[PDB]
């Protein structure tokens, strides 16, 4: 009766086998009958390869009218049967959206079908979960398209991803001893065709140590559209500040690759991302971004992330073409917004002094520090708004607190090496030492007497320093 | 707003004591001060055979944003086109003061009717014509107060 | 305001900012402005002495967390830091005096809109006064704790002078008997949407009372004694009169009242006995399944109120002399009755071209509810009763027509034949009594 | 065409609008109803000859009918041989003859207004360059179309058999058994019956409400059955009256569910349709959206001709889909949001103005009137003409007979509107605009309808000096002004929107009445002397000083004002603005000067009308008219003229740095 497929004829289905169930170790002798349907299309069988006998030609037809049938028994389904199942509901061949919205008229009424996928996709809860990822092209074909405002703004990633009803968070948080996904991933790579919200939904989806892979082997989808790296900033700054403080090398290098392939796949095309005004949004998410992973950093050691995020808004900033007074205020706003987020990370995340002596072989507390400071400034910003005028004063304000003595000493303690070719912390270093040098020889006390101080420009400053 | 309809009622109330003997038969209704009808009645020719009817909107912003001031009589006028529309300097926008009252603005109007200014007009033939040949337009805007012209009280 | 810290005094800027939330509302210049009835209601019950003040209280600190929460991320985190924002104000600190005395105004100016909103879409109507009023019972608290726990429920948005409507343009101090009047009328009818629109005409009925009772509402509803359940039933029934209806009357708000309550009896009988849907009888939703099944015969009903106001005066002993309202609907049928009585009793008035206005404005509810399908099913005494109706109301059908042709004709052109047309009239009107239906012999 | 560059041209809609604007033929719209005062037929009669007028002007050159023609560029040839197509669709249609006849009709009527060579058309304009010439051409167009019409049944058989014995369409068979001639030359026929005759078996037309409006045109129903015209006239638009209240709920959930500004994100209508929980209220509100933009596009075409709210013409310019913008089912008042708001107010005003004249027609009086409020489905005028008003108007056409044998049709006015007046047109009340859904867009924050609410309500009076000295001196600090001025405005805003009492001090009223608790003590000591019925006076008078305290120290005092306002005075300004403050009542002068700046000195776009370059006297005696009435000669007769509007906050600032000179360094 199912055929042809339309709405008149799948509500006489319906209607009819609720009056057969309601009439008639049946449902097991049902689900024997229905195997014998089901396998010819697990064989590969579709159109003419299919049997005569079978009733049913299409195959989310079938998927539609099992899923009725075991809908309206309440009762458990095998194991092996759910791949069989899953492979049914694909749209295999329907790459165009033109065959998805005409079939959309056969299927017009919207909820009830979207209860049924959902415990279908709860009831696939179990430990298979192999074919389920072919679902979610129906369920967001009869779905809003993609909303263009910003993370956070609208609502929390379910409704960003189209689900609302699945948690995939302990999914992405646990033990992955099924790398599945990815296989599939490169399997079917060539179905995010068919609709839009599909990067979105497997972006949410993909574990981290897997979302280099499944970025970078989207080279040619970005291709296709400049506009999905959005998305992908989206799902990065959704997924990022659920996770907690990171302490551990597995997720570092996760974290350090999926950033190295975003900065390369924004690098290579062209600013043509950024055109129909779109920079604002751009910047907006960045700066998300930025405080999100600012906030998961507590171990000293993490630097290298935070310093990506600031090359990629300096990249981003780079990269945007020359136009009114309103995008200026925006940059002059963005930048001093960045700086103030690094600025009150470094206050809290380092609580300590530092040089502390201790040990009369004056040593940091926090001896990877002087790195950060010179990964975190190195970057590239324009000299009329601040990041010179300010985190350099930082420097200048810390140095201040150390007494003069002290810092002098450990200014050359076989530390403080690797003069940067004109360095600005080692200028800063430079000025404070002079200073600390100053205040020292101001005061009767002898500075230099047992300075074990090869390193022979700092000799040549420190004389310069006490002679003037 | 009732804020301005306010002022413009001790408006109409010192025009209609003080007199103008040329503006008469002003009507207004009570509970939307911000149109104002009038006749106007010249006294110099050719337009001394007709009186006109006007009516001035003033908008929610009055006394600030100038009132506009449209013609329901048709007038053979260089300054003022079939619609009605009349440009009046010391109401445009770049022009316009609060000080100036609607009694100064009906005096101005009126003596810009008796006086046309050519200069500065609204209909180009009209003003053609006065600069031409000045006998045509007397005869055109006399038969079109004739012919079209409303009843003089 | 996040829950399980005091680095704040959270009622006591509530208290402070009360005022002020309240005093940006604007009612439309004449919808019962209670503004200082709104501040003392709030402030007599933002206190932390009764247990149910003190659940109000924490579940206002929800509600304000979360909006502040919703409209925080829409900053560019320079507002975040409120308090280095508002020590680099120099204006606004030079201006409240000491610091901190500063970052509490700041503080009350970031909080009072959207406590304003937050009492904007709160007091609709004076919802207010049902927690105002004393002895309520416990039904009113519960569900108004209920829909004030569940922000899916009630979405409450912020946007400036807010404007708070009037739904059913209230009279003085009616604070309609149901905490939230429009907010359930409004999920009501999207369940009977989705009801009506799942399923076909065959079994509306149980699928909307299933699905009202698989909301988290019906399972709270369902655990209150039938006699609340009763109380909660004519308190909304009276308020969704008011709210799809306009009444200037109270009188002839009781008489929809009662017609609405026999509409719901009948079609409780209109189904034999299935003991299933039977189990849930005194619900909400099916005042709203008599609606959407009696919507005609209740609107033509009113129509019978408003174009003769004097017929109810009549209907004021009806009711008592036949004690209408017991298992079906025939209140229109009793205000058309004593209307025909009314009609033939003043006859010609004074001015009797306002007698045939009088009566022929009223012609047509009295045809329509003289038609076949207009009572899908009820009884055989409705039966015999819409019988007499019909018989009754052609007969004064056909007077009418007598009137408004030879009286009007004789008073407009000729008036030289009153005095025998008036009796011809009473001699028609008088023959025709045993006879009351006109399409056999002897009548014509 | 060239001389027809912008002319007045006839046969169309005035709400000028010159030339020839008029939808594509291939819509779904309007009847093309008539116009002010003149009949349908000769309407269309007119516009057709006119139609013709313009295809033979375009084919000679067809640049003048392009820029003749506002919206088409591409081509006038096939835009108006579609107006003729349907224009003869329509005429035959409303004619009751065959289209043949038809075309010949036509024909007669342009022979006809050939031979009128009597002239009296005398003046008016020959390039139509007026409207009351326009109109007088009309008139007498009506009138001559009248004429001719009158005796047109007269010609039609002769012209028939007169065409019919045409010696070359003759010979041709079928017109024979066509154009009016016995089809029993015919050898293959049956024998003569008295059933199968030739006129028993011949055609008859057909009745449609066309016709029905031409038959009650033409015996001048005006006077007779002018309810039946007045129902016909529009019984196009009414055809969709029966959506109003789906629709009406639309309005309500769109209120009821966004009574927000600024806070909508939603780009495509089709992006809120799927967006819904439900699936049920999903298709609910597509069938409803579905039945709202058909309603629009079919009434598209009179809102912008007779709706009372003027709307621009960038609405009723592109046709709707379910992928169209958002704004456009807003019910809002200012722009974009105004289509169905609009919709509505023009159905509303149809159904009013119909149930006016049927009342100032028959019932002279009646008292059933109801808002919007409780409108059902069956309140509103709700038919189907295909199975509704036909039967009902076809059951009342009788045929008459006579002796000699002859078939007439005739028409009782007086059953057909007694049986229509008594089904649907009578029982629909009067229905008011009072709760008509509407989202609410603009705010009242500019404080002075504030200040006209508070003296409506309140009878305001001045401020006693006593207790106006005693708060200046309490309030002495700049954070107890401050705070002061805060719990002033609480109050304000509370007044503002309820009742009180004029007595009843501020101290009372804060203390319990909103139960405010205690801030500071001496903000209470400083309402302690102050009444209810000077408040608003109060608030100037304390703002006023705020900013004074904020002249006495060393900080900038508005820091929110525009540049174009802060600059200092000239010296000779400045000499005349000293000689005013010499002899003035300066502190109500500087409370004043205070009570303006403040309020609408706001920065960006408060140069609308305030062009630096007006006078301090001007502007002070436009504002003073408002609500105030405090003292007058002293600046109307003494202040300064050449103020330079431009710096007037410089003039604030030498008179409260004065006033303050005044009270110091005096005592």
């Amino acid at each position: 009766v199912l055929q042809p497929w339309s709405d008149i004829n799948l509500q006489s289905f319906m209607t009819q086998f609720l009056q057969f169930y309601s009439v008639v170790e049946v449902w097991t002798n049902l689900w024997e009958h229905v195997k014998k349907q089901m396998a010819p299309f697990l064989e590969g069988k579709s159109g003419e390869s299919l049997p005569a006998d079978c009733p049913v030609r299409s195959k989310l037809t079938l998927g539609l009218s099992i899923l009725f049938m075991v809908e309206a028994a309440e009762f458990t389904v095998p194991k092996k049967d759910l791949d069989s199942l899953c492979y049914l509901l694909i749209p295999s061949a329907g790459s165009p959206e033109a065959l998805h919205s005409d079939l959309s008229p056969v299927l017009r009424i919207r909820q009830r079908w979207r209860i049924y996928l959902t415990n279908l996709c709860l009831r696939c809860i179990d430990e298979r979960c192999d074919r389920w990822l072919g679902i979610l092209p129906l369920l967001h074909t009869c779905m809003q398209k993609s909303p263009p405002k910003k993370n956070s703004k609208s609502q929390p990633e379910d409704t960003w991803a189209g689900l609302e009803g699945i948690s995939f968070s302990e999914f992405r948080d646990k033990a992955p001893t099924r790398s599945q996904p990815l296989q599939f991933m490169q399997s079917k790579m060539a179905l995010l065709r068919v609709d839009e919200y599909l990067f979105r939904s497997w972006l949410s989806v993909v574990p981290l140590e897997s979302l280099s892979s499944y970025l970078e082997n989207s080279i040619d989808y970005l291709s296709d559209v400049p506009v999905r790296v959005l998305d992908c900033l989206q799902g990065i700054s959704y997924r990022l500040p659920g996770l907690r403080k990171i302490s551990n090398q597995n997720m570092k290098k996760d974290v350090e690759n999926v950033f190295k392939m975003l900065m390369h796949l924004v690098d290579i095309y062209q600013h043509r991302i950024f055109g129909e005004n779109l920079l604002q949004i751009y910047l907006t998410e960045c700066l998300t971004l930025h405080e999100t992973v600012c906030n998961i950093t507590a171990n000293h050691q993490f630097f290298e992330i935070p310093a990506l995020s600031a090359e990629l808004i300096c990249k981003l900033l780079e990269l945007s073409p020359p136009g009114e007074k309103s995008y200026e205020d925006l940059v002059t706003s963005t930048l001093q917004e960045a700086l103030a987020t690094t600025r009150n990370w470094l206050r809290s995340l380092f609580k300590s002094r530092m040089l502390s002596i201790s040990s009369a072989y004056v040593r940091l507390t926090y001896s990877e520090e002087m790195a950060v400071w010179r990964r975190l400034v190195e970057i590239g910003f324009p000299e009329k708004h601040g990041w010179k005028g300010s985190l350099l004063g930082d420097m200048e304000g810390r140095l201040k607190q150390e007494p003069p003595r002290l810092q002098i000493s450990f200014f050359c303690s076989s530390q403080c090496r690797d003069g940067g070719l004109h360095d600005s912390v080692s200028r800063s270093f430079e000025k404070c030492v002079i200073e600390a040098v100053s205040s020292a020889c101001q005061s009767q006390t002898s500075v230099l007497e047992g300075l074990s101080c090869q390193d022979l420009q700092k000799f040549g400053t420190l004389l310069s320093a006490v002679i003037t | 707003s009732m804020a301005a309809s306010r002022r413009l009622m001790k408006e109409l109330e010192e025009i209609r004591k003080s007199g103008m003997k040329n503006f008469r038969n002003i009507q207004v209704d009570e509970a939307n001060l911000l149109t104002w009808q009038g006749l106007i009645v010249p006294d110099n020719p050719p337009y001394d055979k007709g009186a006109f009817r006007i009516e001035i909107n003033f908008p929610a912003e009055y006394p600030f944003k100038p009132p506009k001031i449209t013609f329901k009589t048709k007038i053979y006028h260089p300054n003022i086109d079939e619609k009605g529309q009349v440009c009046l300097p010391v109401i445009s926008a770049e022009n316009w003061k609060p000080a100036t009252k609607t009694d100064q603005v009906i005096q101005s109007l009126i003596a810009l009717v008796n006086d046309p200014q050519p200069e500065h007009p609204l209909r180009a033939d009209l003003a053609e014509e006065y600069s031409k040949d000045r006998k045509k337009f007397s005869k055109n805007a006399e038969e079109f107060t004739k012919k079209y012209g409303e009843k003089r009280p | 305001f996040k829950p399980e810290s005091q680095f704040l005094d959270t009622t006591r800027l509530v208290q402070s900012c009360v005022q002020g939330a309240v005093g940006m509302l604007r009612d439309q210049n004449e919808s019962c402005a209670r503004n200082m009835r709104r501040v003392t209601i709030l402030l007599d019950l933002l206190n932390e002495d009764n247990t149910r003040n003190a659940s109000f209280l924490r579940e206002s600190k929800m509600r304000l967390h979360v909006l502040l929460n919703k409209q925080e991320e829409n900053q560019v985190r320079s507002l975040k830091e409120w308090v280095t924002r508002e020590a680099a104000n120099q204006d606004a600190l030079q201006e409240a005096g000491t610091f901190r005395h500063t970052l509490w105004k700041r503080v009350q100016d970031v909080v009072t809109p959207i406590l304003a909103s937050m009492i904007a879409h709160i007091d609709r109507d004076g919802n207010l006064e049902l927690l105002a009023q004393p002895d309520s019972p416990a039904w009113v608290q519960d569900l108004w704790m209920f829909i004030y726990s569940d922000i899916k429920f009630l979405n409450i948005s912020l946007v400036s002078f807010i404007l708070v409507q009037s739904h059913m343009n209230l009279l003085k101090d009616a604070y309609n008997a149901v905490p939230f009047s429009w907010r359930i009328r409004d999920y009501l009818e999207e369940l009977w949407v989705q009801a009506q629109y799942i399923t076909d005409t065959e079994g509306l009925s149980k699928k909307f009372v299933e699905i009202f009772q698989k909301t988290p509402l019906g399972v709270f509803l369902a655990q209150f004694p039938v006699a609340q359940q009763q109380k909660l039933l004519q308190s909304y029934l009276k308020d969704f009169l008011l709210l799809t209806m306009k009444v200037s009357s109270r009188e002839e708000l009781m008489f929809l009242q009662m017609a609405l309550w026999s509409c719901l009896r009948e079609l409780q009988e209109a189904s034999g006995t299935p003991d299933e849907t039977y189990k849930f009888p005194l619900s909400l939703p099916w005042v709203h399944l008599a609606f959407q099944h009696f919507r005609t015969r209740l609107q033509n009903f009113s129509r019978i109120l408003t174009i003769h106001p004097q017929v109810l005066s009549s209907l004021s002993q009806a009711a008592e002399k036949h004690s209408l309202a017991g298992c079906e609907m025939t209140l229109d049928a009793f205000a058309a009755m004593a209307c025909a009585e009314m009609l033939k009793g003043d006859l010609l008035k004074p001015s009797p071209k306002a007698w045939l206005q009088l009566v022929k404005n009223l012609s047509t509810p009295l045809e329509l509810v003289c038609s076949e399908g207009y009572l899908c099913d009820s009884g055989s005494m409705t039966r015999s009763v819409i019988q007499e109706v019909r018989a009754l109301w052609n007969r004064i059908f056909s007077i009418a027509l007598f009137v408004e042709h030879v009286l009007l004709g004789t008073e407009s052109h000729i008036p030289e034949l009153s005095p025998l047309v008036t009796t011809y009239v009473s001699l028609l009107d008088k023959c025709l009594e045993e006879d009351s239906n006109l399409k056999t012999c002897r009548p014509f | 065409p060239v001389n027809m560059a912008n002319a007045f041209l006839p046969t169309m809609p005035e709400d000028t609008q010159t030339g020839h604007v008029l939808g594509s033929p291939q819509s779904s719209g309007v009847a093309e109803v008539s116009d002010r005062g003149q009949s349908p037929v000769v309407f269309i009669l007119t516009r057709l000859l006119t139609h013709l007028a313009m295809l033979v002007g375009a084919t000679h050159n067809p640049q003048a009918l392009t820029v003749i023609i506002k919206p088409w560029v591409q081509d006038p040839q096939g835009f108006l041989q579609q107006h003729i197509q349907r224009d003869l669709e329509q005429l035959t249609k409303m004619l009751g003859r065959s289209a043949d006849e038809t075309i010949h009709v036509v024909h007669l009527i342009l022979s006809s207004l050939l031979r009128v060579q009597s002239h009296g058309v005398l003046n008016f304009n020959a390039e139509l360059s007026t409207k009351g010439c326009r109109n007088n051409w009309e008139k007498h167009f009506e009138t001559l179309l009248l004429r001719e019409l009158k005796h047109l049944d007269k010609n039609l058989p002769a012209i028939n058999a007169l065409i019919s014995q045409d010696e070359r369409i003759s010979s041709n068979p079928v017109t024979k058994i066509i154009y009016g001639d016995p089809a029993t030359f015919l050898p293959h026929l049956p024998q003569k019956s008295i059933i199968h005759c030739s006129k028993i078996w011949s055609c008859r037309r057909k009745i449609t409400v066309e016709y029905l409006q031409h038959i009650v045109e033409q015996k001048n129903g005006k006077e007779t059955v002018p309810v039946l015209w007045h129902f016909l006239q529009k019984e196009a638009e009414l055809r969709l009256v029966k959506f109003l209240p789906e629709i009406l709920a639309l309005q309500r959930d769109l209120v009821k569910q966004f009574q927000n500004v600024s806070r909508v994100e939603y780009s495509s209508i089709r992006g809120f349709i799927h967006s819904h929980s439900s699936d049920g209220l999903r298709k609910l509100l597509h069938d409803r959206i579905t039945i709202f933009l058909s309603t629009w596009n079919a009434l598209r075409r009179s809102l912008e001709t007779n709706g009372e709210i003027k709307l621009p013409k960038d609405y009723c310019c592109s046709d709707l889909d379910l992928d169209a913008e958002f704004e456009v089912i807003l019910p809002r008042r200012q722009g974009l949001g105004l289509c169905g708001t609009a919709l509505v107010s023009y159905l509303i005003s149809l159904h009013n103005n119909m149930v006016y004249t049927v009342q100032k027609f028959s019932n002279e009086d009646n008292s059933y009137s109801v808002d919007i409020s409780e409108v059902a489905d069956l309140h509103v005028i709700s038919y189907e003409v295909e199975r509704d008003l036909n039967p009902l108007i076809l059951s009342n056409c009788q045929y008459q007979v006579q002796q000699g044998g002859e078939t007439s049709q005739e028409f009782d006015l007086e059953k057909i509107q007694r049986q229509i007046s008594s089904r649907f047109l009578q029982g629909k009340p009067r229905l008011t605009l009072k709760g008509i859904p509407t989202l609410v867009y603009r705010r009242d924050w500019n404080y002075e309808h504030l200040f006209m609410d508070i003296k409506n309500k309140m009878a305001q009076s001045s401020l006693p000096n006593l207790a106006i000295s005693t708060i200046s001196g309490q309030l002495q600090s700049y954070s107890d002004a401050c705070e002061a001025l805060s719990i002033i405005e609480i109050t304000l805003g509370f007044l503002s929107t309820a009742g009180g009492d004029p007595g009843m001090d501020l101290n009372v009223y804060i203390e319990e009445v909103l139960r405010m608790c205690d801030q500071t003590a001496q903000v209470l000591k400083a309402f302690s002397r102050c009444q209810l019925r000077h408040i608003i006076a109060l608030w100037q008078f304390l703002s006023a000083h705020k900013s004074e305290q904020r002249l006495r120290l060393n900080k900038e005092l508005f820091r929110e004002i525009d540049v174009q306002y802060k600059e200092e005075l000239s010296t000779q300004h400045q000499r005349l603005l000293g000689t005013f403050l010499n002899e003035a009542g300066l502190d109500a002068f500087l409370l004043e000067l205070h009570e303006m700046i403040v309020l609408k000195l706001k920065g960006p776009r408060a140069a609308n009308s305030f062009n630096p370059n007006w006078s301090l006297k001007d502007t002070l005696v436009s504002y003073m008219e408002t609500k105030d009435s405090d003292i007058l000669s002293e600046v109307e007769s003494q202040f300064p003229e050449e103020i330079l509007m431009s710096s007037c906050i410089s003039v604030w600032k030498i008179a409260a740095t004065r006033k303050w000179d005044r009270q110091s360094r005096g005592g």
